[PDB]
RNA sequence: GGGGCAGGCUGGGA
RNA sequence: GUGCCCAUCACCU
RNA sequence: UGGCUCUGCCAACGCUACGGCUUGGCGGGCUUAGGUGGUCAGCCGGUUCUGUCCUGCUUCGGCGAAACGGUUCGGCAAAACGUCGAUUACUGAAAAUGGAAAGGCGGGGCCGACUU
């Protein structure tokens, strides 16, 4: 690589890389409507969305808005196959040229960065540099707060081929805002876009000890003014910047537990969100009183995964005191 | 009984692709390549039995059929022990059988339209 | 590009395929291991397993429930033959375990059969 | 009849059998298709000249509109044409003879 | 009844099964589907038998024939003979025989 | 009743053995028998959904189409002849599914 | 007493 | 509905 | 894949239209992704019961205060990577799906220690 990029829709449809994207797309949604009315010609399919793409004749197809409202409410528009297809075409070619930029730091949907390397990088970033403070802060309507303008500017700024450049402006219009949440391209040009921050932290501001989870932004420090400064400092650019309103926000001391992504992290210890484990013990409860406690082994084994690393133990002795199953 | 005589003709080039390919399916795979070439081979008389009558249920059993050969494509991309059908192979039968799912909606849509 | 459309398209024949493909996926390597002997029980093991796929898509493309009925009994059929090729066969041709895990395979395909044939019988 | 109509086909397959033995044998496995297809279709009409009801009938009409496919197969998709188009003319001139007995039947039976 | 016609025609595969795997290979489809035609003929009488339905022995009928009609196409089938014309002529004396006792059957059912 | 089929499974236990070893020389009588013989579990199957008598008369039409592949598979010649033993001690096993075929018969006819 | 953390215990949104 | 990370299941290198 | 409508040999159940066929040997030729979960972006509360801490500085406004993951520790940060420089220079009418760099900022990366 050497910046530039300027010839992306040839590897973005070549049969290689759809084929990619085909199994990229159709991973854990073979049991969808989707990928089963796309299954039958599948690679036909593959021929007529290449050379739809690759032509230049590619319209994507329109979101179906639901509102999920499981967390909160969350306008949550899905994409046909054929369409999460095209943003898997897209983001295996486009996105690992943001991904590459983005700060070390950032650990949303992005390989081997994840929810876990997130809360391992502010827990051991707040065991290094021994951090006193901490600045939590979080963008209100992330998603649909993404100026989609501002985001083209950075979309724009790595992409230079006039043709991949036009594929994501068929996935998502240079516009107005609102990028879709519930669409691959968008976990990426948000990641991409939030990305501006982590670069007015990382870049600006000289902030070296912090982490950004999409919106999620932890910034570790040794004075909770400085910290206040960082943070004003950056509310005033993502405001004035990238239209992004700052929902929540803490600098609290590192005792307070930073709330980043479903573990409370302390320097020392980390437990789970309390949100996180009600839900669990809700959902065990709700598929105990709905009758299934076979499927639920499966869920706890999945589940004991995500809270080994949390000092749990503050559910499954609550679960067996509850209906006395063996949980560990 | 010009679709019955159209959706033959153009399965045709489906078998014409095909059973070079379902021929080369190495013994090992016998079994899969016989079933193979009885549903590539019978889904003719599928379609002869669907022009043969008027049952739109008989043009739906030529769809199964299709869909049948749809899956053997699949099967026989997946199959790794000797090997069969490359997938471009199964790329370029998908596209001969998907101008058969053409005229075969466009025949079920004509006799469902009376 | 609107997805090639085949006519009669039913998503339970859709999904007990694509998840009955992994039944094949499972027992066709497993069915190509068992020897030169116990060939014309490969075969008829093999036209079983491979062939119903036919039986789920035949099905599908009907409004005939005896069709369903049908894909039922050749799941019910393959139950069996996951039964001989690791309890009556010679060498093995199925481990226990393969079995085990064979039978997980088909009874999703067995729970997507039963709610097909529930939601047509209704 | 139920017997012309096989003294009919037996023409067919004493014509074809000799050109299905030809197949070489790398197209075995379409030949023993091919045969059971042509030898298989003497039930088709045996078959139907038991049990008069016109469903077999009709399965019969089938079975020589497949046999008419399988001469365009050998003789258009099998690559080394393994039947000349002269073959796949006096073969359609006999299976041409024993569908019209098998279409009078068809009449006969749905006349009333 | 059903034991009397197979038991009768348990002779005719006697003595065409030995004339059917006599059948050159290179008649080996021809050969393999006599085979079945004549073993498998039994399941048709059994089927037959075994239950009741007209249609069954009717499908017995249409076995039978279908069977004579292996002996006078094996009968100069090509240049490998299968079966000669005695041979031919013996099992349909052998068929004629349960053809007989199949048309009684079919006609104590009318 | 699929005790029918766990009782016939020991047929087939018996019966295939015995069909694994007819020799490619009697191969069509062979792929028939085991066609007979495996297929006999997709009769009873089916029955057992149906629980149609046709559909167990036809299990029991296998079953006597299994009877005849003993009674000709005896009659084979060669060191490949199914033993008469064989040919007992597997009527023995399809006459203890035949007698569960026949109380099943007759209860589906005896409401 | 006020606060911080954690465990609960429940309203909604589910 | 989206991905990241993780757990298990399948499966041979 | 218990093949071969495939041959040579020799047999012998057999069948022969007497040629052979069949059949048996016997050579030979032909024959990493995945599934299912779960996370997390992705709640708002209310309430005390609790367990345990904390309750100071003061400018007088407010700020406060509550046994390891290789999450390791040093050393580096040249290079590569990232990013800004830059879709700039530069070539060329035009950047036109060419295209730098000097540098600047990083730690992502690097080096060892120890452990994995």
């Amino acid at each position: 690589m050497g910046k530039r990029h300027r010839n992306l829709i040839d590897q973005i449809t070549t049969w290689e890389n759809l084929l990619d994207a085909y199994r990229k797309t159709s991973h854990g949604k073979r049991r969808t409507w989707g990928y089963l009315e796309f299954k039958e010609y599948d690679l036909a399919n593959l021929l007529a969305l290449q050379a739809e793409l690759k032509a230049g004749n590619y319209e994507r197809g329109p979101y179906r808005e639901f509102l999920v409202y499981e967390p909160k409410p969350r306008l949550i528009s899905a994409l046909e196959f054929k369409d999460r297809l095209v943003q898997h075409a897209l983001c295996n070619i486009v996105a690992p040229i943001f991904e590459a930029g983005l700060l070390p730091y950032t650990y949303a949907c992005r390989p081997d960065k994840g929810t876990h390397a997130g809360v391992c990088h502010v827990q051991a970033e707040l065991r290094r540099t021994r951090a006193t403070h901490f600045l939590k802060s979080d963008f209100s309507k992330f998603f649909p707060s993404i100026d989609r303008a501002a985001l083209y500017a950075m979309i724009d700024k790595k992409i230079h081929c006039a043709a991949t450049r036009r594929l994501l402006r068929v996935v998502l219009p240079d516009e107005g805002v609102g990028i879709p949440i519930g669409s691959l391209t968008s976990q990426l040009f948000a990641n991409v876009y939030g990305g501006a921050v982590d670069r007015l932290l990382h870049d600006e501001l000289k902030q070296r000890h912090w982490a950004r989870y999409m919106d999620d932004i932890v910034v570790l420090g040794d004075d909770p003014e400085e910290l206040r400064a960082v943070f004003y400092r950056l509310r005033d650019f993502a405001s004035e910047r990238l239209g992004l309103k700052i929902s929540h926000w803490q600098v609290a001391p590192v005792s307070r537990g930073i709330n980043f992504l479903g573990y409370r992290i302390w320097p020392t210890h980390k437990l789970l969100r309390k949100s996180s484990v009600k839900r669990a013990k809700r959902k065990v409860a709700n598929f105990i009183k709905h009758g299934e406690d076979e499927s639920l082994q499966r869920f706890l084994a999945s589940w004991s995964g995500h809270a080994q690393w949390a000092d749990t133990h503050n559910l499954f002795t609550w679960m067996e005191e509850q209906y006395g199953i063996a949980c560990h | 009984c010009y679709d019955q005589m159209l959706i033959v003709e153009r399965y045709e080039r489906v078998i014409s692709y095909l059973y070079p390919i379902a021929q080369s399916i190495p013994r090992k795979h016998g079994v899969a390549r016989e079933m193979f070439l009885k549903c590539l081979l019978g889904q003719v008389e599928l379609f002869i039995v669907a022009g043969k009558s008027n049952q739109v249920s008989k043009l739906y059993a030529a769809d199964a059929g299709l869909a049948m050969l749809r899956f053997w494509l699949r099967f026989l991309a997946g199959i790794q022990k000797p090997h069969a059908m490359t997938p471009h192979q199964v790329e370029t039968a998908q596209v001969l059988i998907a101008e058969v799912g053409r005229i075969l909606g466009s025949w079920i849509a004509r006799v469902n339209r009376k």
